[PDB]
């Protein structure tokens, strides 16, 4: 949404002017981050942790 | 006064969101003229959408001419190592 | 034998980080259940009906040999049942709320609380999606890990499996201490339902209503351009047409109709509801969908028996854990009574008909004590033990005393 | 016995359930630290398979259980486990039959 603005001074019986809310956007992309590792069955078994 | 098509109102319109999402899933390249009506390009501001074919599922689906192994229709971004 | 189990239990996972483990469930999986619960519609109402069936009819506390427990608590006599009914005044609400949450989530979970004086306050429940257990290699829960939202992010903390308690209705095995969400067990069925609902809704919008197709120009004649059609659009605009509008034209304007193209959306809904209700174990009738031949005779007797059996199984599963994990510790830690006493919490049958019980009492009351009759009839037992214990009715004993 | 097995209604439903799904229900006897009886403790039936002699009687139980990224396996004697079989190939069948595997084709036909 656009910032807060101000009302304007107006004559009595005069038509009120339009200062409606106006919008823009922020675009996201989303990059895939990845990490991996591999362990043999033998290593998985024998490790003390 | 603001209409639905007016430039300050586009981000309020549900259809502008939904149709930009559609446009990203349709494309194979960033060349909008090859793929979209000139009405759509203006109405949905497709210049500003990151249209490039990277979001289209068909970019990633296998579709070989002959398939003896049921490989076709697998999506590579759903494999174990992806 | 042994004082510790020698069979292993299949259930390592995670640590501090997320893992797609299968045995464990993440705070995301838990918040998915929260989303199905609060997003409403037919799915939510069916699972609420499931909770109301299992736990909505309220409860009763029993102790075997309760009279033998008579003790001065605070210058006044109580039995253990009387003390428990003061310890848990609104147990019916707690049973419905915990029992419902234990059908939604894998478990209900909560604290024990004390007054400032240190006397028992309440068994305060905890928000189940916020909490997950950590369990050892031999199967017991050892700690509870809590994640709770704060202002665009999260707090997190850990608690011992000591001053919390938890209850599991649905289990992977008889040795399972962590349980299964029936929602996540059936997530595919729920999404199948929601997708077909969306597909029908969109098909009604496009195909449920006829649409006018005005065709302009003679076939093989002069072509008509967009600015020419703009004026024909003005005439036949549905936005300004009314029921009894009439049209006058040359031969070369054709007012065609796209008919409402028939499809049996009702049959698609009946199929969806049959899938979803049967997947959640409810009878199809709960979904406001009817059936053929199933509404009468032994076909009705069976499905209602299967529902009642499922309810009794859940009720006993909840009752045993609530007594063992909530009531006994409260008695042991805050009461002058013996916690090893034979407490039972029994939960009422939601589908019992009192007219059927009344018929039974007329037929075979001659073989029931007045307390047994009062228990079946859901009444306070007689105040005088001899009439309570006797078999013939208290009204029949009164008219004999009036003869004496 | 009613004091030894307080919650037998739950145990019967649990074991009876397992013994319909799997070939057998199976478990341990358990003791208090003082060595008084605690419970009959069921064991996860998909993790255990029996090993049996030339006259068909179970002599040992072989258990395979999941661990992070793999399995741990152990062997226990028939001396101190117990097991129950509902569905049998013969009156001598001490190992039993899964009704799921007996009807796997109908299950597949339904799902497909
Ligand atoms: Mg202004
Ligand atoms: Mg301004
Ligand atoms: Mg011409």
């Amino acid at each position: 949404a656009s910032d807060e603005e101000f009302a304007r001074p107006t004559g009595q019986g005069a038509e009120i002017r339009d200062d409606g809310e106006t919008y823009t956007t922020v675009a996201w992309n989303a990059t895939k981050l990845t990490e991996g590792s591999r362990v043999t069955d033998e290593m998985r078994d024998q490790a003390m942790v | 006064m603001q209409l639905r098509r007016s430039p300050g109102m586009r981000p309020m319109d549900r259809d502008w969101h939904q149709e930009r999402a559609r446009a990203r899933e349709q494309a194979y390249s960033s060349d909008l003229t090859s793929q979209f009506s000139e009405s759509e390009i203006v109405k949905y501001e497709l210049d500003t959408a990151q249209i490039d074919g990277s979001d289209n599922p068909r970019t990633y689906i296998w579709n070989r001419t002959i398939d003896l192994f049921g490989m076709n229709g697998t999506d590579v971004r759903e494999l174990r190592n992806r | 034998a042994s004082s510790t189990p020698q069979t292993n239990v299949d259930s390592m996972g995670g640590g501090h980080s997320y893992q797609f483990n299968g045995q464990d469930l993440t705070f995301e999986d838990l918040r998915d259940i929260k989303d199905v619960r609060d997003s409403g519609g037919q799915v939510a109402q069916l699972m609420d009906y499931k909770a109301l069936l299992n736990f909505g009819e309220g409860c009763e506390i029993h102790v075997e040999g309760d009279d033998e427990t008579k003790q001065l608590v605070d210058g006044e006599p109580m039995t253990l049942s009387e003390w428990l009914e003061d310890a848990f005044p609104h147990l019916d609400l707690l049973v419905l709320d915990l029992g419902g949450d234990a059908l939604w989530y894998p478990y209900a979970v909560g604290e024990i609380q004390e007054t400032i004086t240190g006397e028992f306050k309440e068994a305060l429940p905890a928000e189940p999606w916020t909490l997950m257990p950590e369990s050892d290699a031999q199967g017991k829960v050892q700690a509870w890990h809590q994640r709770t939202k704060t202002h665009g992010g999260y707090q997190t903390q850990t608690l011992p499996a000591d001053d919390l308690w938890h209850i599991v209705i649905n289990k992977a095995s008889a040795r399972d201490e962590v349980g299964i969400s029936e929602v996540l067990r059936n997530k595919d069925e729920i999404q199948a339902f929601k997708q077909n609902e969306a597909a029908i809704n969109q098909a009604i919008e496009l195909h449920g209503f006829p649409q006018r197709h005005v065709k302009v120009g003679k076939e093989d004649g002069a072509p008509v351009r967009d600015n020419d059609l703009r004026r024909v659009r003005t005439i036949f605009d549905p936005r300004t047409t009314d029921a009894n509008t009439a049209y006058f034209t040359g031969q070369d304007v054709d007012v065609e109709t796209l008919e409402a193209h028939n499809f049996d959306y009702s049959a698609i809904h009946e199929m969806d509801m049959r899938n979803l209700t049967t997947a959640l174990g409810l009878p199809l009738e709960a979904g406001n969908v009817g059936a053929d031949g199933l509404g009468s005779g032994k076909p009705a007797e069976l499905r209602f028996a299967l529902l009642k059996l499922a309810i009794k199984a859940n009720q006993r599963s909840f009752s045993v854990q609530f007594v063992e994990r909530v009531m006994r510790p409260v008695v042991r830690d805050y009461s002058p009574f013996d916690h090893e006493a034979d407490i039972r919490l029994e939960i009422n049958d939601p589908l019992e008909d009192i007219g059927e019980v009344a018929d039974l009492i007329q037929q075979v009351g001659d073989y029931m004590t007045n307390e047994q009759v009062a228990e079946k009839l859901d009444l306070p037992a007689p105040e005088d033990d001899e009439v309570a214990d006797s078999y013939r009715s208290p009204a029949d004993m009164e008219k004999d005393e009036a003869g004496v």
